[PDB]
């Protein structure tokens, strides 16, 4: 069944599972034509496929050439996502293949099920959680590799940096979802919080700054404040 | 004109013959049904007055033998049987006919309803869906489950309809996932019509038999089969024009005959709205769309 607040801790057990988010697969800018009509121009996108226990991220970059000459692109994007996820699974050794794939948007269920017919024992599940993975393109190093790509490419990251050396997967996922929710609600402010102090750097092989345990607590508090505010600045409370 | 005579009517029962029905009282001097049109399959069906649960009945073709009904007080139902002595049977029937102990199949001459509902239904194909090879007729009841239902538990008592599953390797060619899921023409035309059914007449025969079992017995798995076979055609972009025109006639007479009080349960809202208003064939079923809109506009 669906993944929800009640079965949340299943994400951190020892059954391999992947989240798939397709929000950023088909990305466009909308603009006016010389005749005053509206047109779209695609820009490179990505599939966000994440193991929440280990932090392993399989970022498949979707180059704009895949849309050339195709119709109904928003529909095609879901099937392209499912094709690439199926190809990733087939590329993994059997002992590394997931036992479940959790899609962040329910419209991915049928495309992924059909592409995974050869894997009847991999469960395809929706979720009732409103996860903020669309904000992945607010992480500078991820946005940079997507925008620079000149052809289809898979890039591997650990979205938790080295956090698992000091904290559990549950705590790491909670920190990630906090950071991303902040970036989604007020990107400018969120990035100001993360980078305000010049002396805390991002290692070359990392995505986020090298905060001490104490600095993470302050940062996390600053992100919760931002989210609550915006929720006020929004609903006026 | 053929006859299905009855040994007796020991229990009060509503008896159906095709789309007709009449009530028989307990121990009423009823001895069967005469004037049954030759050239069609027929169904004779029963609902006991004391247990409206379990409608049950028998599909038969009088060209294949002489059949009669005798009530079994042990198994508690009216059973169809074959009489191999033709002289004895013709004599019994003549005696009953002389004493006017039979009802007459009440066909109006202008009326083509039964032909239109059974146009493609063949007794030999019924006997492959309902496997009981020692009899020439076929028993069906409200509770019998289909092979497909069983896969998701007595095999000898199952409805062996052709399994249709839109999210299956049979339906989806490797490499054509999106294509085949969104346009089921290859599954319809190559897998089912060319491969399994062989021709559209056999496909329509099973579709029509499934509907009739749903309508006469409330057989839920037959209703599922009927809708699946409709949905497979409506969800195909490429269908022979003769098949689309025939489907429109088939469905029109099915919707025409359905009891209004059962449309709530026997009509799947999603399939019909998809089929009449969203599918590739949304504009190819004019007669069916017109009767559905004038008879069941609520469902839509
Ligand atoms: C008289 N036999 C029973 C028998 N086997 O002696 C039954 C029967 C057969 C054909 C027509 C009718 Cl209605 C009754």
């Amino acid at each position: 069944g669906a993944m929800n607040s009640s079965n949340y801790a299943e994400l951190f057990n020892n059954d391999i599972k992947l989240f798939v988010d397709d929000t950023n697969v088909y990305r466009v800018t909308v603009h006016k034509t010389f005749e005053g009509n509206v047109a779209t121009k695609a820009i490179n996108g990505c599939i966000f496929t994440l193991n929440p226990k280990t932090g392993h991220l399989f970022l498949k970059i979707i180059h704009t050439s895949v849309w050339a000459g195709q119709k109904r692109l928003s529909q095609l994007a879901k099937w392209k996502t499912a094709e690439e996820v199926s190809a990733l699974v087939r590329s993994l050794p059997k002992e590394e293949q997931p036992k479940q794939i959790i899609v962040t948007r329910k419209a991915m269920l049928d495309p992924l099920e059909v592409h995974m017919l050869d894997f009847p024992n991999i469960a395809i599940r929706p979720t009732e959680l409103r996860l903020p993975f669309s904000a992945a393109m607010s992480i500078d190093k991820l946005s940079d590799v997507v925008m620079k790509a000149t052809e289809p490419q898979m890039v591997l990251f650990n979205i938790y940096d080295d956090w698992l050396d000091r904290i559990s997967s549950y705590t790491a996922f909670s920190r990630l979802t906090l950071l991303l929710r902040a970036l989604k609600t007020n990107e400018e402010s969120a990035k100001m919080i993360l980078l305000s102090d010049p002396t805390i750097t991002i290692k070359s092989y990392h995505l986020w700054p090298s905060f001490t345990d104490e600095q993470w607590i302050t940062i996390e508090s600053q992100m919760r404040d931002l989210i609550l505010t915006e929720y006020g600045r929004k609903y006026n409370v | 004109m053929n006859t299905v005579p009855f040994t007796s009517a020991p229990i009060e029962v509503t008896i159906g013959i095709d789309q007709y029905s009449f009530n028989v009282k307990e121990n009423q001097p009823f001895h069967g049904i005469k004037d049954i049109p030759i050239g069609h399959v027929h169904v004779i069906h029963f609902q006991h007055a004391d247990n409206s649960s379990m409608r049950y009945g028998y599909w038969f073709d009088c060209r294949m033998g002489n059949f009669y009904i005798q009530y079994d007080p042990k198994d508690g139902l009216y059973k169809m049987m074959e009489e191999r002595d033709g002289a004895k049977f013709e004599n019994i029937v003549h005696n009953f006919k002389e004493r006017q102990m039979m009802v007459s199949y009440p066909k109006i001459d202008e009326d083509d309803t039964w032909y239109n509902l059974t146009e493609f239904v063949q007794m030999d194909k019924i006997r492959k869906i309902v496997r009981k090879d020692e009899n020439q007729f076929s028993y069906v009841d409200s509770s019998m489950t289909t092979v497909q239902e069983n896969e998701l538990s007595d095999p000898a008592h199952s409805l062996n309809y052709t399994v249709i599953n839109f999210k299956s390797r049979e339906a989806i060619r490797p490499g054509h996932e999106m294509e085949d899921f969104l346009d089921k023409s290859y599954y319809l035309n190559t897998v089912m019509l060319q491969g399994i059914f062989k021709n559209s007449s056999n496909y329509f025969g099973e579709l029509q038999f499934a509907f009739l079992n749903a309508m006469f017995f409330g057989n839920y798995g037959s209703s599922l089969q009927w809708h699946a076979m409709i949905e497979l055609i409506c969800s195909s972009a490429t269908v022979p024009k003769h098949m689309l025109d025939k489907l429109d006639e088939i469905l029109y007479y099915q919707i025409k005959t359905l009891p209004e009080q059962y449309s709530d349960i026997l009509l799947n809202e999603r399939v019909w709205n998809i089929c009449l208003y969203s599918s590739f064939q949304k504009n190819s079923l004019h007669n069916t769309e017109k009767i559905m809109e004038n008879k069941y506009p609520e469902l839509l």
